[PDB]
Parts: structure tokens; C-alpha cells; sequence
């Protein structure tokens, strides 16, 4: 592997020497739980629908509230 | 923004992160110069009340400087002619548990500044480790709106400053230690309205690419790629975050800046080229879509993440042709210099000669040519690469003087041995996965841990070296250039020191109280000149110091490098500001006195 | 010790606290003078790597500067060419739990020096606030010995200065407000070994008294009245610590010294004289033997502990006599001279005009004349006292012009309101007892909180103050004179202050990073004046700041008197080095640099 | 109680308009626990006896231990 056999644009990646092509059923299979992988994705999501009913609020009264518990 | 343009004209000022759009540290004032620099001395100092790493720089706009700290990241504003009284400050509430998912101290690069318009008041703009970003009106410190951009409870934080262009806001991302798929936001300066949000990995439609996304040089990729090369579903936990700098061009509409390292640090858990970690773009200001981007590390193997400073500048290329120019400097050991209207690369030269990861950059194909030999992998231990993962350059703000077409660079000169182990990603927890042992590299003094540093003068499209010097420790904070025919710069022994522009020749330092992080300033204020540079050592290199480790392998592998600084400096927080014959605003020194 | 003597007489050397041992804080230098002091600029600085107050001064003998720090109490050696380079440090491992019995902040008032026997080297001498005093090799920075004196188990802490004489370091104590029932103690600076130790409360044989103690003076009191003017056993717990400073006069070969304020606050719970907290010592060197002793508060109302500096000087009485004297301004309002051969009293005299606790203080019966309307009492809320309890004087370390015969004094400009309440003694906690008030005096700013300082110039027998000014905060640190016609001092808002000897115009200042809590000092190298001072505020004046308070009754009523300092001030720790035109080390910046 | 009347020297404290001559008995009572007032003396006993074992050891060896349970 020196980086330089492309089989497409943008994409030389090659396993080094004694190395598989995919990892996956080989002793550097990583198992990752599906449940773990989407915890940041789904965070994302409560923090953008908080903020907006922080904005919509300011626009309709003028005042800035932070805490959303006391926004109607 | 166009007033932003107007402002960072006069030379009373220092409005945004950088100087100006071109980001190149540069001042027209020579009132000090090399004829008279010995006569320099302090005028005034300010204490922040905090230790830990910091870094940035101080702005000033109409008569008042702007001051910000490490963790829990408060605000400042002094009046130029009394600086005893605090005018207001803003302290900040924030968890605790931030602390614990930072990787490397609790530092942050510093403020940003909007003009105001016809009833919305001036503004300073700030981020906070535990996420929030926050607009404060400029004249009182009061909020005037605050929102969520990061969650500390996946592991993500923010250490970047924020960035003003038109009437939008700009705001990075960090935590690709702990596993953290990299994105940048834009907001509305006024309201705190998400406008547009960019990420770099994944499907098409999270990347924001143009229709003609690469048109100029396709050989680099185009579509499918976020996703093509990796396996599986890999890409969702898999870095690319954005902690460093900014630059702009109003005449292309494009933000110019680098994607970070690909998670974990274990290359053998994420087989594929990883794109578009590592990744040089070009995004439109309004909308966020990419106009074109550029993949300098390929599959990552070292740590190399690719966020470093960005300069502008217009010079005639090999051919005799007038080319507007982006110049730089790479964690990897390579400076690059590509055309920024579309994307095609000029040239990439190695920092310096010791670099081995690569045997040379192939202009033609974009690809680096890497050496089998100084690669990583499981089940081997690596010895003797160059760079380490610290770099032959991180985090620091580089200048660029015109008149003489050089870059004045502040360089590492840091070695190490790396070998990788297996673990699970738990959200909230570290993801890193390899143990490191770093070391002076060639040049400088193994067996005594010291000689870490160099600082240079480079020309980017001959390629050739002006001059270049060695140091003591890593100079890790940036440089600044002045007509003055003088280069200022901070090191981590405790020094503001000034070098001759032609030559490289020191011709003056002071001691002052803290090793320095960030990069020095210059204004002036009725008639006389004045540098300032903030105190209080810290960041990857101060993580023995500041945390009292003592296994080398600790701090990712930055304990052992580290060995000697305590011996030279202890931790401190503050700024300190220098004159000719040190005049300033106590002459008189009944000024700012209690009278009955 | 005569080699000590000998060391002090350079003007290359700073050997002891307060330069000398008649504690002048008093430079023959004058290269730097009230003609050329525009010119004075920093030269170099150097920070400790901590938070919290930082007082005293450091040491500078045979080329090196001594440095020392707030809790845990590290210690630092500096060479005098290339300060960059750190030659040695300590850095003490201490409980925790010694933060939460500190009445006052974090803080330690400094460092000593033993000159070496041939057969033991020279040594640094330190106090830690978890109660061990050391010995450190002057020039590698290990450990020789180290000791307990005091125990936080029952509230008891060191922040004093130790202090060396002959072959002997002498240790003071801390923890009044928790009850602590005061002593000093005398160590062989060689080994450790405790030689004498002398008790302020309680039975003839534990305050060690000399046969003839009071002889010339048999009206002060004499045998019996450290358990008689107490009621039962109260004197167990009574207080009397003494963390201040010393002199010494090795004609007489005695150690002059004040003791602290009597426990609790509510003086309801303790009728009687309260013998002998508040009184002026003189003790002899080698056996602790009391020569002397004279008590300024009997009976205290109002916290006004007697710890403060001791100025010694020579000069002709009223009546044309020569007199060996010592000079001593206090807490409660009063700066006193006595002969320090015998004790007798020669004048006592108001630190300002607004002092309303006395009327006066009868020079031949020795009692000052109270008025009870501003005395304190249970169910009682008494008001507009002055001085309040942190005094018209605290711990800062004064000085004295000998060819001017004048005192240069750092005062204080606060008054109080106080009411008393019951509460039981637990050893471990808190014995306090009262609720207060705090504000400016009637020539400051009561409603903006600000006028709460002073300096003055005064003459110990005619009483004549040569000169005053007012200044925006309390003047803490002490300070510092010269034969160049200056007098310095820091403040706390953030400056170094110089003003003129004769008329106190202010000539020159410097805004340094953080408040001064400590004095300034001065010494010659290689030909060149140095000026040097600490920056780091804190003390009683910084707890709102440094602990995050608001209430005003908290901090002792301290956070509602200092409400502006915040303003003007954050907290720090370092040195900044002064000199004419900024002359230095690096004038070649090539020293000190990597090759 | 102006301070100036005394029964012998050193000692002038008198009680103040209303209250009395001594406190035992009265509503100003401190009720002391015995106990608790013997605690700081007893502490110093027991550092004054540790402080003797360290420095008669660096007398008789010349080597510093801090440590009392490592001195034979
Ligand atoms: O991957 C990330 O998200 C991330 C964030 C940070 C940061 O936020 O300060 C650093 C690092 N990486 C890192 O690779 C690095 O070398 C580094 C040095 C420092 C500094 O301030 O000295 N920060 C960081
Ligand atoms: O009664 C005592 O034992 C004791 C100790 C201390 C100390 O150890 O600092 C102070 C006080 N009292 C106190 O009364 C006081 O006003 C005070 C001010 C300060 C200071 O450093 O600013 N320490 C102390
Ligand atoms: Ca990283
Ligand atoms: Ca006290």
C-alpha cells in the first residue's frame, strides 16, 4: 500500500500486506451495537427542536427565554 | 460583512480573529521598527483569575479591549484610558462534567465582533465548553440570545472561536477523541435561527455539495464518497470535527478552512480513504454548499488532524501568470498552496527536510506517495516516524508579509513510536485506541529533552527558505509581521521575543510571568503604539504541568516530550502590553485616582 | 546571630522579613531617586502557578532570590543572571482538610535564613498552613527536618513568617476564632529540637515569667493573673495566638512581639480581664524568660487582635533624655512607644481623629479611658463604633526613615455595627459568636463603598502627623523608604505606588496584574537597583472575590465593606522586578537561550 | 464600666448596668462539657512525644525519617 493504485476518483484505499479487504467475520471485526451508533444523531434532533421554540418564542414577544419549562 | 471590512482599515483597531479576511497577522505601523525595538518595555498588565491554558488574542474596537479565559469562559471589557476599571463581565453557569470529555485542557481561541445595524445593537459573540454559543450586547455584557450547539453527554464539546460573515454567524465542532461525526452551523446574528448545517461524512444530502461540487479537478472525487469509502455504518461515529480557522473572500462568496482526524485512532477498525476527513474546502457563506474540496491524508494512520490555519495572498505563479492564492500548513509535514477560486493545487512542499510519512506530494495525480515503512498497524510497533501526531504544526496563527511575499511559520520539531489496540465505542466515553512515546527529532537534543522548535521564512511558489531557526520548545502560538521590518512571537519558556525580517537575527526578548498559546496584536491608541500577548501556559504540550502527570505515556503521549518545561515555567492567566520606553496611560499617574 | 548582623550591612543582600533587626524596611540606596523615578519600568517576572492571597516578600543573599506561595506552600530557587532556568522547588503534600479551619483565606506572610556552621549548610526556614515547620538546604532544596507544631484536628493552623536568632528559629500559632488557646515556640535550627515554648493564658508556669518580670512597672500586673482574671476554666480555650511579625535587640537580647484577641466574640461569656491576650512582650532569645509585659485591650469587645509590627529606633525624649525605643500601631485604634530596656510607657496616640471606642489612654496609669456608648454587650445592637474588628491597622509590614526620624504607616478607614449571640464550644468548629456590619469611615464614601484607606508620615514624641493622604481602598501590604527621597507601598486595586518623603505628592505608579497583599523590597547586582513586589489579592479584604460570596454579613462582614473590589481587580500570584530605564538579565538576548 | 476603677493592679473589669458579678447560674451560662476543653492540650502531649522520637533518631544516625513507625 503507497497510495497510489486508484480504482476510482477519489478512492486508492488498498489492505496492507496479510490484511482482509472487509473486516467484518474476521478477528477485527469491531460488533458495534446499532443502539449505541444512533445516541448522537438522535440528540441532535431534542437540541434543534428546543432551540426552536427558543426563537419562535424572542419573535413573538420580544423577550429572550433560555429555560423552556417556562415558555408557553 | 461589509462594515467589518471598513473597520479592520484603520490601524486604532483589531476587529475579528486573524486581523482582516485575508487572516494574514499583517500591520503598516513601523513606529517601532529594527532601529529603535531595544527600547521596548511593559505599560500596563491585566490578571484574568484563572490558571489553565491561554489561547487566541484580545480584540479592540472604539477605544476598549475584549478579553476571554479558560474554562468556565468569561468576558471582559476594559476602556483604553483607565484599564484598572472593569467596564462589565459576563461569568458564565455551566456543568462540571465538561471537564471530564475534554481532550486536551480547557482552553478556548477567542471572540468574534458584529457592527450592528438599524436596531439591533453591536454584539460580542462567544463559545462555551459545554456546548451553548451565546450573542452579548457589546456596550452592557447583557444576553441578547443563547442556544445548543454540542451535547456534552455524547462527548462533544466547543474549543473554536466563532466567525463573523454578512449578517451570519459561524460555529465548528469537537470531541473525534471520543468518537464525534464532525459538522459546522450557521446562524442568524441577530435571532440565534439555524440556518444551515454542513457534516463530513455520510450521505450526499448531509454533506451540502453544489451541483458542480469539484467541476475544475473531478480526479479528486465527486458524488457517493461519504459513504463509498468506509464499511458499514462506520461513518456515524467517525470524526472529521472542525476546532481551528477561518478566512473569507467577498469576491468569491466562499469560507475557506480543514476537517479533523477520522475516528478511532485504531486505522485498522475503518478500512477506506475515510472521506471527507482530513479535507480542504471551499463553502458558500449564504447557503453552505461546497464549491470544491481537496483530501490532503488519505485512511489516516497517525493522528494528523487537519485543521490548521488558512492565508490569502495574490502572486505570480511559475508561468508568469496572477493567481489569488491560499497558503497552508499541515499536522502531515507538508505546506500547501492551492488556487482559491477553484480548487487546483500550485504547490506542497515539505516543512522540513527530516519529514519521512511521505515520500513527496504528486502534483499531477493529488495523491501524497506514502512510504510502507513509517505506516501503523495492529499487531506491530511502529518506531522513528516524523511527524508525531502533535505535528510539525498544530493549533498556532501564522502571518504573511506582502511587501516581501513571506510566511513567517511557527514549527514543531517532534518525533515518536505508536502502536494500536482493540476496544467498543460507548457514547460518552474516550474512543481513542493506540498508546504513543514522542521525542525531539533529528535536529535537536534527544538524550535532554530540548530543541522542539523552529521558526522560518518561506516564499510558496519558489519553495525556497529565507532563513530558519531553532528553539528550545515547540512554537506552538502563531507570529505576527510588521512594516517595522520585525516578526513577534510567544514561546512556552515564558518569552515574547522580535527577529529581523530579512535575516532572522534576535534582537530583543522580555520575560514574562507564563509560557504563551496564542499570537500577538498591535494597535494604536492617541498617537502611540502598543503589542499585546496573553500569559498562562497549557494546551497538549502543558498537559504534565497543569493535570501533575508523570507516566510518559500519559496525555496521549505528550508527558515524556514534556519532561523539562516545568523546569523552566509554572501555570498562570492574564495579559501583558508593551510601548517604546513603556509610555502609557499612568504618565500622569493621578489619572483613575479616588478623589473626595 | 552576628553573621546575619554583618550579611544585612550589603546592600546586594535582603536576609531576613523586615531587612534588619530593628525591622526599618529602611535602603541606604539612592540611585534610584525622587529626580529620576519617571524612568522606573519593569525588568522581568516571574508567576507562582496559584490563586489565593499572596503577602510577605521574597529573600535575595549570595546571588539567588527565595520565592514563596499561597496553600499548598510551594518554595522556589532563582539565580539572579537567567531567572528563566528554576534551580530547585518544594512542593509540600498536605490534608485537605486544612482549607476548611483558615478563618482569613489561604495565605503565608514568608520565609528565613540561617547562614551555615561549617558543619551543617545554610538553610531556608518555612511554615505549612497543616501545621509542620521545615529545613531546607539553601542550595539543593532537600529536606534536613521537619516537625509538628500545631493540629487542625482542634482548629489549630500556621501562616507566620519563622524567624531566626542565634542558632534558634522562633514559631508563632493561628486559630483564635476556633477557640485555640495561644503559644510560641523556640527550635535548635540545626536539628529540630524544641528548646522552650511559652503559653498566653493560664497558670504562672506555662506563660514562663522571668523572677523579676514588671519590676519597673508593678501597676501592668504581675504574678497570678492569667488564670485570676478569668472566671473557672474559660482560659483553656481563651485565645491570645500571635501571627505577626518581630524585632530583636541583641543588647538586650530581647524579642519584642504582640499577642492576639481573647475566645469567643460574645464577651458576655467571659467576664474578666482576660489576661494576657493583647499585650506587648519582651522575651529574652535563649529561655523565653518574660522580661516585660504590658496589655493595650483588657477585656475585648471587638476583635481588635494585638499581633502587628514592631519598628525599633533611638531618639531623644521630651524632657532631652536618649531613649532606646520600640514603635507599634494597633488594631483598636492607638500606635504606641515604649522604652524597650524596662517597658515604661513614653506616648500613646490616635492613628485619626474619627477613633470614638477611647476617649484616651492614661499615660500613668497605663488603662485606656473606654466610653461605654460604643462598647458591645448581649441583646444589644450596637452601632457606628470605629475602628471596626479589621482595625485602623492590620498585618501589614510598615517602615522608618532614621536621618527624617519619621514612620511611614499603611492604615485603614472602616467602622462597624456588632450584636453578640450563645453558642456552645465544640473543638473542630467555629467559636465565634457575633454578627456585623461593615462600611466606610466618615472621611470616605459610605453609600459608593469606596475612601476605605490611608498613608501617613509621623514623629513617635511631638505625635505631629508631617503629612496624610487618602486612598480608594484599605492599605494593607505595608511599606517600604529610601535615602533617594521615596517612600513605596502596593494597593489593593493593582498598583505600585511611589510618593515624595517630605510632603507625600504622588510622583510615579504602575498597574501590576492582580491587588498586593505584601511590602516591597530592594536590593544592587552587578551595579544595577532592583525594586520588587507581589501580585495576588486576597486575604480578609478578597474573601467575596476569592470564595464567591454576596451576602454582606459574610466573611466576618467582610463581603459587604469590600462589595467593589471586583470592579477594579481579579484574583493572581507572582513577582513583578523593577528598574531605571528596564535594565536587566537579557540586555543580551542571546543569554539563556538553547544551543 | 468605663475601665479605670481597679481592686488590684491589672485587674479593673466590672459588669455592666444590669448584669452580674458571675456568670454560673445565670441566664448566661456557657455550660462547658469538662471534655471537650481538655482536648488541645491533650493533642499537644501526643505531638511533643513523636516530635522527641524523630530528632534523638537523627542525632544518633544523621539520616532524617519522618515516619515514627519506621524508628526501632
Ligand atoms: O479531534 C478533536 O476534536 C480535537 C479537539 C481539540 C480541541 O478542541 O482543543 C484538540 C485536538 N483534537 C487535537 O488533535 C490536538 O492536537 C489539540 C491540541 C490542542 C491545544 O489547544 O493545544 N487542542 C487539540
Ligand atoms: O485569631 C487568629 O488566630 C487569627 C489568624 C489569622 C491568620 O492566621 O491569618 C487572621 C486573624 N486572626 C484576624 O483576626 C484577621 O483580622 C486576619 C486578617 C488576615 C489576612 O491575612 O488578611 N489574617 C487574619
Ligand atoms: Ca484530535
Ligand atoms: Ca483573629
Amino acid at each position: 500500500y503507497d497510495g497510489t493504485k486508484c480504482k476510482a476518483a477519489g478512492n486508492c484505499w488498498e489492505p496492507k500486506p496479510g490484511f482482509p479487504e472487509k473486516i467484518a467475520g474476521s478477528k477485527y471485526d469491531p460488533k458495534h451495537d446499532p443502539k449505541e451508533l444512533n445516541k448522537q444523531a438522535d440528540s441532535i434532533k431534542q437540541m434543534e427542536e428546543r432551540n426552536k421554540k427558543r426563537v419562535e418564542n424572542f419573535k413573538k414577544t420580544g423577550k429572550f427565554e433560555y429555560d423552556v419549562a417556562k415558555i408557553s | 460583512n461589509d462594515k467589518l471590512v471598513e473597520l479592520s482599515k484603520s490601524d486604532d483597531n483589531w476587529v475579528m480573529p486573524g486581523k482582516n479576511y485575508d487572516s494574514n497577522n499583517f500591520s503598516d505601523l513601523k513606529q517601532i521598527n529594527k532601529g529603535n525595538v531595544k527600547q521596548l518595555r511593559p505599560a500596563w498588565t491585566f490578571s484574568t483569575g484563572l490558571l489553565n491554558g491561554h489561547e487566541g488574542a484580545p480584540l479592540v474596537v472604539d477605544g476598549k479591549m475584549y478579553i476571554h479565559t479558560s474554562f468556565p469562559n468569561n468576558t471582559f471589557a476594559l476602556g483604553l484610558d483607565d484599564p484598572g476599571t472593569i467596564l462589565w463581565q459576563d461569568k458564565p453557569k455551566q456543568n462540571p462534567a465538561a471537564r471530564a470529555v475534554a481532550c486536551c485542557d480547557l482552553v478556548n481561541r477567542g471572540l468574534a465582533y458584529w457592527p450592528g445595524d438599524g436596531k439591533t445593537p453591536a454584539l460580542i459573540l462567544k463559545t462555551q465548553l459545554d456546548g451553548n454559543v451565546a450573542a452579548l450586547n457589546a456596550e452592557t455584557g447583557e444576553t441578547v440570545w443563547k442556544v445548543e450547539n454540542s451535547d456534552i453527554k455524547v462527548g462533544s464539546t466547543l474549543t473554536i472561536a466563532p466567525y463573523v460573515v454578512k449578517d451570519k454567524v459561524i460555529i465548528g465542532s469537537s470531541g473525534a477523541e471520543l468518537g464525534v461525526r464532525g459538522y459546522l452551523t450557521a446562524y442568524d446574528v441577530k435571532t440565534g435561527e439555524q440556518v444551515w448545517r454542513a457534516y463530513a461524512t455520510g450521505p450526499d444530502k448531509d454533506l451540502l455539495l453544489a451541483s458542480d461540487f469539484n467541476i475544475k479537478n473531478p480526479h479528486y472525487g465527486q458524488k457517493g464518497l461519504g459513504t463509498g469509502t468506509w464499511e458499514g455504518d462506520a461513518w456515524k461515529i467517525g470524526g472529521g470535527t472542525n476546532w481551528g480557522w477561518y478566512a473569507y473572500d467577498p469576491g468569491t462568496n466562499l469560507i475557506y478552512f480543514g476537517t479533523g482526524n477520522p475516528a478511532p485512532w485504531n486505522e485498522t477498525m475503518r478500512p477506506g480513504d475515510n472521506k471527507w476527513t482530513m479535507t480542504i474546502f471551499g463553502r458558500d457563506a449564504d447557503t453552505g454548499e461546497a464549491k470544491f474540496g481537496y483530501q490532503k491524508t488519505p485512511h489516516d494512520e497517525w493522528d494528523y488532524a487537519g485543521v490548521n490555519v488558512m492565508m490569502l495572498s495574490e502572486q505570480k505563479d511559475k508561468d508568469g501568470k496572477a493567481r489569488k492564492l491560499l497558503t497552508h500548513p499541515d499536522r502531515n509535514g507538508i505546506v500547501y498552496t492551492l488556487d482559491r477560486t477553484d480548487g487546483a493545487l500550485v504547490s506542497a512542499n515539505k516543512l522540513d527536510d527530516t519529514v519521512n510519512v511521505f515520500k513527496s506530494v504528486d502534483l499531477k495525480t493529488g495523491q501524497p506517495v506514502r512510504d510502507p515503512e513509517y505506516g501503523t498497524r495492529m499487531d506491530h510497533l511502529a518506531k522513528d516516524i516524523c511527524p508525531s501526531a502533535m505535528g510539525y504544526h498544530n493549533q498556532g496563527h501564522d502571518s504573511y508579509d506582502p511587501k516581501r511575499e513571506l510566511f513567517f511559520m511557527g514549527i514543531n520539531h517532534i518525533c515518536m513510536d505508536w502502536e494500536p489496540f482493540m476496544l467498543p465505542y460507548k457514547a460518552g466515553q474516550f474512543f481513542v485506541g493506540a498508546t504513543l512515546n514522542m521525542y525531539p527529532g533529528p535536529k535537536g537534543d534527544r538524550q535532554n529533552y530540548e530543541g522542539l522548535g523552529q521558526i522560518k521564512a518561506y516564499n510558496a511558489i519558489t519553495g525556497d527558505y529565507k532563513w530558519e531557526k531553532m528553539e528550545r520548545f515547540a512554537v506552538w502560538g502563531g507570529t505576527m509581521a510588521t512594516a517595522g521590518d520585525l516578526v513577534f512571537y510567544g514561546t512556552l519558556d515564558g518569552y515574547l521575543k522580535a527577529r529581523d525580517s530579512d535575516t532572522g537575527d534576535l534582537l530583543w526578548k522580555f520575560k514574562i510571568p507564563s509560557g504563551a498559546i496564542g499570537y500577538p496584536m498591535t494597535y494604536t491608541h492617541k498617537g502611540t503604539q502598543y503589542v499585546a500577548i496573553y500569559y498562562g501556559v497549557g494546551g497538549w504540550p502543558g498537559v504534565g504541568l497543569v493535570f501533575d502527570l508523570a507516566d510518559p505515556t500519559a496525555g496521549l503521549g505528550a508527558v515524556g516530550a514534556f519532561k523539562k518545561l516545568a523546569n523552566y515555567t509554572q501555570m498562570g492567566g492574564g495579559v501583558v502590553v508593551f510601548s517604546l520606553d513603556g509610555k502609557g496611560p499612568y504618565d500622569d499617574p493621578n489619572v483613575g485616582e479616588w478623589k473626595s
